C-alpha cells in the first residue's frame, strides 16, 4: 500500500468488543520507516542530536 | 541514529468506546495523523542524510 | 466565545477531555482536599504520593444491553491491582482520599437511552437467604463490572447476594437513589457525566481492604432501542482518579 | 538564540480546552508540554544556533570534476556552471525556492601519471590555469588560441606543491534572487525548452596545463567547490523524494512513498 | 578599525577585522539568531486564542 | 452575537457567502497590494483596472468520485480566456497580480471525505520518459481541470506529464505539501475553503504566458464513502480572484 | 599558586597530641612536620603548577594508525573513534570518572614506496583526504562512491610537503560529561553488550588518496593524535594495574600486587 | 580588543587575543591554581580538631 494513498489512512471500524489496538509506531523520528520520510523525519537527518516536544495532531 | 541506549519509547491509541453510527451512515472511518515540533524543540551536529544515492554525474 | 458544553480535566499525567457533557456535580459542596492537623490521630509523618497516585485510571468496558439490569462497582478495592494506587494500598496500614468518577457512553443520535450514575457511600448489600451473609467473593472482584440480576434470585443455601434493581441491593426503593450525588447520562443531550466524590467516613482515615467506603452504582432507566441496521454494541467506559491520597504507618507487604 | 522555557502548571478542571483545536484552519496549534499535563518549572540553556540557515547551507561540497591530459586529444576540459549535476549539494537548495547569497569557489587540482613506454621521465612542476568566460564571451577551441591571454576574464594561475586556491564571488543575478525552480518556457509561444534550463546561463568555466611538464603523459584533476555565504532563503517546500535524474529538468522515476514494515501493529522495522 | 563580539559558550571577546574593499570578501555571518515563526504557523487573518475552542 | 462559522467576501460587483467555514489562511502573513515605488522598474505608468479586474470568477466544476485522484490548475494562464482580466493579459507585457481562492464542495451529514486545498508556487512538473519534457498542451488547459492518474504513467515517447498522486507530479512526498499554504475540506465540520495568496516571484514583474507561478492543487486523501440511496452526484466548485493587479508596456494583440 | 609555608617551633611539653589520631574516621591527618619535632622558619617557593590538570592530560598522544595503498585490495583506511586503542593514553584518562575536554585532533601522513618491477616510475605530490562521518550517516563502500563528494560532513584536504594538519573540536558528548567507566548493560532486559562499548558511539573517520599519483604502488601511513583542553573532572580512583587486553572491556589477566624483594628487613629491590 | 597577563617565572606580560569565533578555538588555560583539598581529605560531618584526641 505504500504506492497508494492508503499509507496515509488508519481504518478505523466498528467492533463485537472494546479495547482492541487501533494502531501502534515506535518513536524514533530521524530512523523509524515511519516518521522517516515525514517533513520533520528529513529535517533530523541532516542532523545528529536532538531534543524537544513532538506533537501529534489527529484528525 | 538508531541506537538501544537512548531508545524513545512507544505509542498506542486503543478503542475508549466503540464507534456508534447510525442507520444508512457508513460504518468504516478514517483518521488522519500530524507530526510537528514544539517551540522547545532543538537540533546539533550538521551531518550528511543516507537517503539520496547517486552513481554517475547527471547530465 | 466560550461554551458550557465542553470540559476538560487534568490529573498528573493524564488527561479527558469531553466535547459534551455538562457541570460536574461536586460532592455535597466539599472540594476533597488534605487533612487539616486538627483533625490528625496518627503521628508517622504521610506520604503523599501525589503524582504517582493521582491521576486517571480506566477500568475493563462493559457492553450494553437492552436488558442490562444495572452494574456496581466499589471504588476502595477495584484499582487495588493497578498502578501504585494499587501498591501503595497493600503497604500501609491507613488511607485517605476522594474520588472523581467520570462515566463514559456515547450513542448516535438515533439511539434511545438514559443512565443513572449515583456514588453511593456505605451500600451495604443484603443476602440471598435471611440468615447468612454474602461473601467477600460475590460482593467484589477486581477491576471486573458486577452485574445486577433483573427478577428475584432464588434462595437457597448459597452465599449470593441479592441482585434484584428495583431494591438497589440496599433493599430501598431504587427511584429514590438521587439524594446522593448523581448525573444523568442521556443519550440525547449528553455523553459522559461526572462525579467528585470528597472523603467520607466516620473516622478521619482508614484502612483500605476491610471498609470500602463508597459504592459506585450505573443503572439505566429507560432501555437502550434503536432501529435495526444502527450499530448494535455499545460500551459504558468509566474512569476513576483518586485524589490528594495519604498513607500511614508503613508494614509488610499483604493482605491478611 | 534560546530555547523557550517550560512553566509550571497545578492540576486543572476548568471549560478551557487546550488540547482540542481544528486544523481544518490550516493552522497548528501552539499548545505546549504543560497543557495536558502537569510540569515542572524547567530553564532550558539549549541553543537554536546551529538550525540557522547559515550553519545549514555553509559547507563547502563538492560539485564536479573533469579529466584533461598534457598531451592527446583532450588537452583541456570545459565545463558550464550549474550546481545541480551532484546530488547531494542539489537537494540541500532545493528546499527553498529562492535564494540568495555569494559563492565562494575553491579548486583542489591533482596529478597523476599514465602508463607508457616513454624512457627517461623526468618531472618537472607543472601549472594550472583556470579561466572564467561569462556568456557570450569568446571560446577557445585550441589551448594555443589567442583566447588565454585573458585581458580581462578573471584567471587563476596555480602551482602544484601550494595551498589550494581560492577566489570569492559575489551575487551574480540578474533577479533579484537564484531560482531553483521556474515554470515557464523561453519563448512566448509555450514552446522549446521547458524548465529551469532557460533562465540558468552562468557562462563557462575552463583549465588547462601552461605547459607541457614532462616528457611522459600526464592526466590531471580539478574540483569544484561551492561555499555558500550571507544567504537569505524564502518560501520553503518539500524535500525531493525519488532520486534524480538529470540536471535540466525534475524528470523522476515514480517511487514509494516510505519503507515498508509488517501489520500496523508492529513496533520494529523491516 | 577594528570590532568586538562574543564567541558561542556554554556553561571572552575576539577580535574581527575586513581587509578587502568587497563585501562579498567578509566573513560569514553566522550569528544571526531572530526567528518569528507566525510566517508559517498561525498564518490565519483572525487570530485564534490557544484557551478557546476553534469553532465557536 | 457572532458565529467564527461564517464569512462574507466582496470584491468589486461579485460576493460570496458562506456559511459553514474556517477562518481566511493569508499567504505566508503578507497581505497582497499594490507596489511600492522603491523596487519598481518599469518607467511607464501602470494600468489599475480595480473593479474591471478584482472580483470573483467560476470556473468549470468537476466531479468528485471514489476513485478521482485529484486536480491541479495554473493560475496565472486560467483565466486567460476569462472576463478583461483575459484581455488586460494579452494586450500587455507585464503584470503583478496575487490571488484569493476559494473552494466549494458541500455534502450532508452522512458523506464521509476530505479534501486537501494547496496553493504551490513554481510548481514544476516532470515528464513521463525521462529525455523529453512536458508539452504546452498537457500542463495547461483554458478553464478546464486536469487531473492526476492514480497508477503509474507507462513510459513511451510521448511528452506525458508524470500524473502519479503520491509523487504530485513534482516527485516529492505527496503527505509533506503543508508547508505550503493550504485548509482542509472536511464534509464533516466544513463546507468551503478558502486561501490568500500574496504576489510570489523571483522578480517584481512579470510576463504572464510565459512563467505560471502559481499552482492550485485539490488532492482527496479519503474518499469518498456513503451508504446507498444517498445522492451519488457531489461536484467541486472553485473560484479564483485576482487582486491589486497592475499592468504595463502595453503592446499589440496576440501571444507569439 | 605556592606552597604553604612550614612554620617553626621550638621544644614543646603539653597534653595536646598532634602526633595522634585514627584513620578509622576515614580521615587523613593534616599534621604537619612542625608538629612532631622543632622546625625552623622557612619560606618555599615551589609552585604546584605543573601539577594542575591541565597540564596532566594536555600532551598530544598517538593514539592510532592504519595503512592504506593506492592500488589493489584496500584502498582506503576506516576507523571507529576510541581513545582505548593505545595504551598510555588510555591509561592517563583512567584515573578520572567522569572528564569534560575539548579535542584538538592532528594528523601526520607519510608515505613510502613498494617493492616492485614496474618501469619509469616518476612520483607525483600525493593528496590525501580525511573525511569524518557522524553516526548513521552514509557509509562509502569504495573509494569512488558518491559519499566522498562531502556535502556536508567534515573534511580535510592535505598535501604532501606542507605542514602536518589540525583542527580542532568541541564537546561531542550527548550527558554532561564523556564517561570512561559504566557499569550496565544496552538492554532494559539486562542482555547483549554489557561495559562501555554502549556508550561510545562517536562515528567512523575515513581516508584516501584523492590521485594515484604515480605507476607504481604506494603504501600511506596516517596517525592520529589527541590534545585534550579546558579540562575539567570529577571522582578520580585508583591507576590501572594489570596489562591491559581488549579495547572494548576492563577484562585483565591477575597479576600480583607489585614487584618483589628479599626478606622484610632487606634495604634494597631485586 | 586584546589582553594583558603574566608569565611564569621564579626568581613580565604578554598579549594574547583571540582569533575565532569559537570557544574551543581559544587556547589552553595553563593557569588556573584554585585548589581546596578538603573535597577528599577530611571527608567528615563533625570537623576534627588536630590538637585535640581523634575519639574522646
Ligand atoms: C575563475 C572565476 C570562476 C567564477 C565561478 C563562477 C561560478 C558561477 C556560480 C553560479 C551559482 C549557482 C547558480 C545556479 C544558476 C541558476 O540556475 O539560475
Ligand atoms: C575530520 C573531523 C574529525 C573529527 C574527529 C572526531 C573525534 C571524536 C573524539 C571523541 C573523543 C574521546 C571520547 C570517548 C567516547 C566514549 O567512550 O564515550
Amino acid at each position: 500500500k505504500v504506492n497508494s494513498m492508503e499509507a496515509y489512512q488508519i481504518p478505523v471500524r466498528s467492533n463485537e468488543g472494546s479495547g482492541t489496538q487501533v494502531f501502534g509506531f515506535p518513536l524514533q523520528p530521524g530512523y523509524s520507516s515511519v516518521f522517516s520520510r515525514t517533513l520533520l523525519g528529513e529535517i533530523l537527518n541532516y542532523y545528529t542530536h536532538w531534543s524537544g516536544s513532538i506533537k501529534l495532531t489527529f484528525m | 541514529a538508531s541506537d538501544e541506549y537512548t531508545a524513545g519509547g512507544f505509542i498506542t491509541c486503543w478503542y475508549q468506546t466503540n464507534i456508534v453510527v447510525p442507520a444508512d451512515a457508513q460504518s468504516s472511518c478514517y483518521i488522519m495523523c500530524f507530526v510537528s515540533a514544539c517551540n522547545d524543540f532543538s537540533v546539533r551536529l550538521l551531518k550528511d542524510t543516507p537517503f539520496i544515492s547517486q552513481e554517475n554525474f547527471f547530465q | 466565545g466560550y461554551s458550557d458544553r465542553v470540559r476538560s480535566i487534568t490529573l498528573g499525567n493524564s488527561t479527558i477531555t469531553t466535547q459534551e457533557c455538562a457541570n460536574v456535580v461536586v460532592g455535597y459542596g466539599v472540594w476533597p482536599d488534605y487533612l487539616k492537623d486538627s483533625e490528625a490521630t496518627a503521628e508517622d509523618q504521610p506520604t503523599q504520593p501525589d503524582v504517582a497516585t493521582c491521576r486517571f485510571y480506566t477500568l475493563d468496558s462493559v457492553q450494553w444491553q437492552k436488558t442490562s439490569p444495572g452494574w456496581w462497582w466499589k471504588l476502595p478495592d477495584a484499582l487495588s491491582n493497578l498502578g501504585l494506587f494499587g501498591q501503595n494500598m497493600q503497604y500501609h496500614y491507613l488511607g485517605r482520599t476522594g474520588y472523581t468518577i467520570h462515566v463514559q457512553c456515547n450513542a448516535s443520535k438515533f439511539h434511545q437511552g438514559c443512565l443513572l450514575v449515583v456514588c453511593v457511600p456505605e451500600a451495604e448489600m443484603g443476602c440471598a437467604t435471611l440468615n447468612n451473609t454474602p461473601s467477600s467473593a460475590e460482593l467484589l472482584g477486581g477491576d471486573t463490572a458486577k452485574e445486577f440480576a433483573d427478577k428475584p434470585v432464588a434462595s437457597g443455601s448459597n452465599k449470593l447476594v441479592q441482585r434484584v434493581v428495583y431494591n438497589a441491593g440496599m433493599g430501598v426503593g431504587v427511584g429514590n437513589l438521587t439524594i446522593f450525588p448523581h448525573q444523568w447520562i442521556n443519550l440525547r443531550t449528553n455523553n459522559s457525566a461526572t462525579i467528585v466524590m470528597p472523603y467520607t467516613n466516620s473516622v478521619p482515615m482508614d484502612n483500605m481492604f476491610r471498609h470500602n467506603n463508597v459504592t459506585l452504582m450505573v443503572i439505566p432507566f429507560v432501555p437502550l432501542d434503536y432501529c435495526p441496521g444502527s450499530t448494535t454494541y455499545v460500551p459504558i467506559t468509566v474512569t476513576i482518579a483518586p485524589m490528594c491520597a495519604e498513607y500511614n504507618g508503613l508494614r509488610l507487604a499483604g493482605h491478611q | 538564540g534560546r530555547v523557550a522555557d517550560t512553566v509550571g502548571t497545578g492540576p486543572t478542571n476548568s471549560e478551557a480546552i487546550p488540547a482540542l483545536t481544528a486544523a481544518e484552519t490550516g493552522h497548528t496549534s501552539q499548545v505546549v508540554p504543560s497543557d495536558t499535563m502537569q510540569t515542572r518549572h524547567v530553564k532550558n540553556y539549549h541553543s537554536r544556533s546551529e538550525s540557522t540557515i547559515e550553519n545549514f547551507l555553509c559547507r563547502s561540497a563538492c560539485v564536479y570534476f573533469t579529466e584533461y591530459e598534457n598531451s592527446g586529444a583532450k588537452r583541456y576540459a570545459e565545463w558550464v556552471i550549474t550546481p545541480r549535476q551532484a546530488a547531494q549539494l542539489r537537494r540541500k537548495l532545493e528546499f527553498f525556492t529562492y535564494v540568495r547569497f555569494d559563492l565562494e569557489l575553491t579548486f583542489v587540482i591533482t596529478s597523476t601519471q599514465q602508463p607508457s613506454t616513454t624512457q627517461n621521465q623526468d618531472a618537472q612542476i607543472l601549472t594550472h590555469q583556470i579561466m572564467y568566460v561569462p556568456p557570450g564571451g569568446p571560446v577557445p577551441d585550441k589551448v594555443d588560441s589567442y583566447v588565454w591571454q585573458t585581458s580581462t576574464n578573471p584567471s587563476v594561475f596555480w602551482t602544484e606543491g601550494n595551498a589550494p586556491p581560492r577566489m570569492s564571488v559575489p551575487f551574480l543575478s540578474i533577479g533579484n534572487a537564484y531560482s531553483n525552480f521556474y515554470d515557464g518556457w523561453s519563448e512566448f509561444s509555450r514552446n522549446g525548452v521547458y524548465g529551469i534550463n532557460t533562465l540558468n546561463n552562468m557562462g563557462t568555466l575552463y583549465a588547462r596545463h601552461v605547459n607541457a611538464g614532462s616528457t611522459g603523459p600526464i592526466k590531471s584533476t580539478i574540483r569544484i567547490y561551492f561555499k555558500p555565504k550571507h544567504v537569505k532563503a524564502w518560501i520553503p517546500r518539500p524535500p525531493r523524494l525519488c532520486q534524480y535524474e538529470k540536471a535540466k529538468n525534475v524528470n523522476f522515476q515514480p517511487s514509494g512513498v516510505t519503507t515498508t514494515r509488517q501489520s500496523i501493529t508492529t513496533m520494529t522495522n523491516t | 578599525g577594528a570590532q568586538v563580539s562574543t564567541q558561542k559558550t556554554g556553561a571572552i571577546h575576539y577580535t574581527n577585522i575586513n581587509y578587502y574593499k568587497d563585501a562579498a570578501s567578509n566573513s560569514a555571518n553566522r550569528q544571526d539568531f531572530t526567528q518569528d515563526p507566525s510566517k508559517f504557523t498561525e498564518p490565519v487573518k483572525d487570530i485564534m486564542i490557544k484557551s478557546l475552542p476553534a469553532l465557536n
